[PDB]
């Protein structure tokens, strides 16, 4: 039995989490809860919080309010410095795109993190940004790992080095000289543009993307926005001394924060990442499955995928699951 | 008769241009076109004189020119430095639905204005301490202000009725900021046009779901290389969607994805579509209302017959026969 730090937020992440946890305990899982609370206090997060998860490694995450940001301190604290989203299109959840399998890796401490706007004359705004010859190694370098430990063939670096010469073309070189070490991975690169192209007419083309944050996080929302949307999308951030913080990133939904109308797909699904990067892969299928298996069935389903509540398609999990 | 200059490119380029004079020739388009040459060269006086050529003559068609970045930083895209030299300050590209062209999304119409000259096309990186690159990014008043104002203008004289500005302005408080607030100050002269605003993360999410909400869409440089080709993705691919640079005298055409087509170049199999409807903007554009609109008609009508397809849209035709029924429209409604 092993620990985890639940930080259920704000908004319907309470609803979600005792819908996870009892999802989890109807499992059996070797995964016990250790609840805290994130606050932005003079600037810092919580003492009770940072040493739960220094001691705990793994951390699960609701949706939070923006007040500093939390995720800004999260991100800060533990130097999580690599964003992972896997996007896999859903049995019975019906887009366009049915043949998605793709897993976006971004650096997650630098480029528009690193920002400074300022005023040079009157109606002129210049923004500062960074690039670091080492964050961009140490996000290749953890690409590959990842693709390796989860049995991905092809790594695509998505850059455009074409105008951003310098940057992008830094990050490009620490991207060759780590596909030079793991010559097991198939590598290419291409431009975002490109990228976002082909990303649109046939997916299935790709399967690890990774990528610096200089111009953000939008092809991961691009992706999760084929294969449904932030409510169906698991999350989970890698830091230094072995911490990864696991999160939905879906808004925190305030005009249904105390009904029963609430889907916690996207924050199960990144728990069942949480438990497969601890090596927990027994049950992380046996949640997984079931998941699917109730979403495919198209009886019960909640109001923004049907009609039935939240603890009905939680409750109609729990059976699943069961089925060893 | 009309000169225009003509750059052929790389890649699927040369091989497209041959076409484009060739259907010229059998609409008898009063059109002729000067030819300027524009390697990657680590020389500039070709890109000088490419210039000189389009100030000229004003109006040019050309191919995509291969940026390579494997070349040294003071090595530059030379595409870029034509469109910001010429200050082509709006790029505008038309994604419509194809009857003919089946994706997984109809009833497409969007117009996409993009501002051309700014952001980090035109920025500035330095290496001052070792392994930091430093990235310094303009963006104005004044060029938010015109593309906002093309835009709201391009909207009203086409009858549509809603701008869409996208931004990333909740984390670029300040440029986007201003830019957004351009759009704003643009929308109050615009009181018939309904003006909205999103996200770019959020409009991406959009278009791949429900892109049928988006009418005229404005945004600053690097949003519109993202949005024009997911847009230009979602009607069937880089084969079919035209673009347009405008100044406020020269104006240059090309396919609205910039592709060079390097892998398919030289086997006839290239999409014609992008790069005729180019040809057509740029006929309009020398009021030659007429005969745009006949090329237009027999490539529309080409594209409506699954036969005529050519890989990239799933078809198995080749570019000849392509053009071979192009012309054989133009023909039925030439006499
Ligand atoms: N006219 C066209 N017909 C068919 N495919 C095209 C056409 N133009 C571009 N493509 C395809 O879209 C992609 C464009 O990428 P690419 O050729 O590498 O351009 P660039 O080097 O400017 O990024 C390629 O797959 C290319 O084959
Ligand atoms: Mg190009």
């Amino acid at each position: 039995v092993q620990t985890v730090t639940l930080i259920p937020g704000d908004g319907i992440g309470p609803e979600i989490s005792a819908a996870v946890m009892k999802i989890f305990d109807a499992a059996k899982a070797p995964i016990q809860w250790e609840e805290r609370n994130v606050t932005a206090i003079q600037w810092m997060i919580p003492s009770e919080a940072k040493e739960s998860m220094d001691k705990n490694k793994m951390g699960l995450k609701g949706p939070l309010k923006t007040p500093p940001s939390m995720n800004l301190l999260l991100r800060k604290t533990f130097d999580l410095y690599a964003n992972v989203r896997p996007c896999v299109s859903i049995e019975g959840y019906k887009t366009p795109y049915t043949d998605v399998n793709i897993v976006t890796i971004r650096e997650n401490t630098e480029g528009e993190y690193s920002g400074i706007e300022h005023v040079i004359v009157d109606g002129v705004v210049q923004s500062i940004k960074l690039i670091t010859e080492g964050a961009s190694k140490r996000i290749a370098e953890f690409a590959f790992e990842y693709a390796r430990n989860n049995h991905r063939s092809n790594v695509t670096a998505v850059h455009k080095a074409n105008i951003m010469r310098m940057s992008d073309g830094l990050f490009l070189q620490k991207c060759r000289e780590v596909a030079e070490s793991c010559k097991d991975i198939k590598f290419n690169e291409m431009y975002l543009d490109t990228v976002c192209l082909n990303m649109v007419q046939d997916p299935s083309q790709f399967d690890v993307l990774v990528m610096p944050n200089l111009y953000g996080d939008i092809l991961s929302d691009l992706c999760a926005g084929l294969i449904g949307g932030l409510g169906v999308t698991p999350s989970g951030n890698i830091g230094a001394n072995g911490v990864a913080i696991f999160e939905s990133v879906h808004g925190t939904a305030p005009d249904i924060a105390g009904k029963d109308m609430a889907n916690p797909t996207a924050l199960l699904l990144s728990a069942v990442m949480m438990l497969r990067h601890m090596g927990l892969f027994d049950h992380a299928a046996r949640i997984e499955a079931a998941c699917f298996a109730t979403i495919k069935d198209g009886k019960s389903l909640t109001k923004d995928l049907g009609n039935a509540k939240c603890s009905d398609f939680t409750e109609e999990i729990c059976r699943r699951v069961k089925d060893l | 008769r009309h000169t225009v200059t003509m750059i052929p490119g790389d890649g699927i380029g040369p091989e497209l241009m041959l076409h484009v004079k060739s259907v010229f020739r059998h609409a008898c388009v009063p059109v002729d076109f000067e030819e300027v040459h524009v390697s990657s060269n680590a020389d500039e006086e070709d890109i000088r004189n490419a210039i000189m050529a389009i100030r000229r003559n004003r109006v040019a068609l050309k191919g995509n020119i291969e940026t390579n970045h494997n070349l040294p930083p003071s090595h530059k895209s030379r595409n870029n430095i034509l469109r910001t030299s010429l200050d082509l300050y709006a790029n505008v590209i038309h994604c419509k639905s194809l009857p003919g062209v089946v994706t997984r999304h109809k009833d497409i119409d969007i117009l996409i204005v993009r501002e051309n000259t700014e952001g980090e096309y035109s920025s500035l990186e330095h290496e001052s301490v070792a392994g930091v690159v430093e990235s310094l990014a303009i963006i104005t008043k004044a060029k938010s202000l015109r593309i906002a104002e093309y835009a709201f203008k391009l909207a009203q004289e086409s009858g549509r009725k809603k701008v869409t500005a996208v931004h990333k302005a909740n984390i670029m408080k300040l440029g986007d900021g201003l830019f957004l607030q351009c759009c704003r100050e643009v929308a109050a002269r615009y009181p018939q046009i309904t003006f909205e605003n999103m996200i770019v993360d959020n409009t991406t999410m959009q278009l791949v779901s429900r892109p049928q909400q988006f009418d005229v869409m404005v945004m600053p440089n690097l949003y519109g290389n993202i949005v024009n080709n997911v847009c230009a993705g979602l009607v069937g691919g880089p084969g079919l969607v035209a673009g347009a640079n405008y100044g406020h005298v020269y104006a240059v055409f090309e396919t609205a994805t910039r592709n060079t087509g390097k892998s398919i170049a030289n086997k006839n199999i290239a999409n014609p579509t992008a790069t005729l409807l180019a040809s057509c903007m740029m006929l309009d554009h020398l009021k030659l209302h007429s005969y745009a609109t006949s090329i237009r008609k027999a490539v529309l009508a080409s594209m409506d017959n699954e036969n005529m397809h050519t890989p990239d849209i799933g078809g198995q035709g080749t570019t000849s026969e392509a053009i071979q029924d192009v012309i054989r429209h133009i023909r039925v409604i030439n006499g």
